């Protein structure tokens, strides 16, 4: 069997510049390579077969190269909405050997995160649950650090993190920090403070509460 | 163009047999076999085998042959795959691609999928939850509202700020799994003049057991 192999498995450049992406096989498989683009939640789409022939219609901007073994799609203009996988696939013998994709992230300008912190709500604490929620928002890069600390002290389970993958639109990030506790959990407590460690300060950005009105 | 549709999403667990299908629209089903590729979150995308939607012959990556059995409903100019005697191992998102040629070494066009969970989990429809602000300035002219849904099984779940019609600012994040079920947060920055002034709404279906939810955020504040 062929063996596509790809590395890097992350690129990134900025908006309107050029990259490149190696997808070397195990043998010469004679131009015979395909490539293509899946964007995060789509199908895959045929970029170009024979290492250089443009499907209908992808742009003149999406360029196919290689040879013997070795291959390369370069695209350039990288616009925004650049960012998927890319994956290339022998077509020289049966069976068409993928190989593993290379993701594009856009590298932009820096992005201080945007975070909100979120009460436990009534209603699930009549269910005898608390949640307090943090939302980190459309930061930029991608290296968010989020503890939480009950009371002052890190409180380092029931947390779940969950991550916005890289916005089509403006290149950046999002984050979530769910972090789960019982009524009589919560109710023992009283000041509730994420943290955020991020590159964008020194000073780490903190969102913290308990209530009152408004 | 060419505009292959796929099954909705399957649960099933170990030991059963699933029915995945792809309806051809837009070419003459038979002079281009079907191709179906799995994507795994893992290895990346990984070919099954063709069919050639002519005479009826398949062809099966080694992995394959024996549990997987590629079909057609040549008059409805559908393709099916069909996983028997599932395996946790095959919880993954499928494919059938268009052979562009003779054994599909090319796919041109491919449909939009089909995921299957194989697990043994309870449907257990979610609790839905309006999470709305204490106080404080939100970055600047705006607030943040959220929702959390919380308890549901399996993965999809559609949510929705006020019908669809509010779009810009949402951030839904993915759903993550806590052992039996999954937890999903959305985030939706208004303008100060917006809320409570406008009606901000979590409208959430949970298809998988015919939930549908619309927490308003009362201000609460």
């Amino acid at each position: 069997d062929i063996v596509m192999t790809q590395s890097p498995k992350f690129m990134s450049t900025s908006v309107g510049d050029r990259v490149t992406i190696t997808c070397k096989a195990s043998q010469d498989v004679s131009t015979a390579v395909v490539w293509y683009q899946q964007k995060p939640g789509q199908s895959p789409k045929l970029l170009i077969y024979w290492a250089s022939t443009r499907h209908i219609g992808v742009p003149d901007r999406f360029a196919g190269s290689g040879s013997g073994t070795d291959y390369t799609l370069t695209i350039s203009s990288v616009q925004a909405e650049d960012l998927a996988l890319y994956y290339c696939q022998q077509h020289y013998s049966p069976p068409w050997t993928f190989g593993g994709g290379t993701k594009l992230e856009i590298k932009r300008a820096d992005a201080a995160p945007t975070v909100s912190i979120f009460p436990p709500s009534s209603e699930q604490l009549t269910s005898g649950g608390a949640s307090v929620v943090c939302f980190l928002n459309n930061f930029y890069p991608k290296d968010i650090n989020v503890k939480w600390k009950i009371d002052g002290s890190e409180r380092q389970n029931g947390v779940l993190n969950s991550w916005t993958d890289q916005d089509s639109k403006d290149s950046t990030y999002s984050m979530s920090s769910t972090l789960t506790l019982t009524k009589d959990e919560y109710e023992r407590h009283n000041s509730y403070t994420c943290e955020a460690t991020h590159k964008t300060s020194t000073s780490p950005i903190v969102k913290s509460f308990n209530r009152n009105e408004c | 163009q060419i505009q292959l549709v796929q099954s909705g999403p399957e649960l099933k667990k170990p030991g059963e047999t699933v029915k995945i299908s792809c309806k051809a629209s837009g070419y003459t089903f038979t002079n281009y076999g079907m191709n179906w590729v799995k994507q795994a979150p893992g290895k990346g995308l990984k070919w099954m085998g063709w069919i050639n939607t002519n005479t009826g012959e398949p062809t099966y990556g080694e992995e394959f042959k024996g549990r997987f059995a590629f079909s057609l409903e040549t008059s409805a100019s559908t393709a099916n795959l069909q996983i028997n005697n599932l395996k946790n191992e095959d919880t993954a998102t499928f494919f059938c691609a268009r052979g562009e040629d003779n054994f599909g070494s090319l796919s041109d066009y491919w449909g939009q999928g089909t995921t299957v969970t194989v697990s043994s989990a309870k449907t257990t429809a979610p609790s839905v939850y309006p999470l709305a602000p204490v106080c404080g300035d939100t970055t600047g002219s705006s607030v943040t509202l959220g929702c959390l849904v919380k308890g549901y099984f399996p993965e999809p779940v559609t949510l929705t700020w006020n019908s669809g019609s509010l779009s810009s600012g949402v951030h839904t994040f993915p759903a993550v799994l806590q052992s039996d079920l999954y937890t999903l947060s959305s985030s939706v920055t208004v303008t100060s003049s917006t809320w409570p002034s406008q009606s901000i709404t979590c409208n959430v279906a949970h298809p998988a057991s015919s939930t549908k939810v619309d927490k308003k955020i009362e201000p609460r504040g």
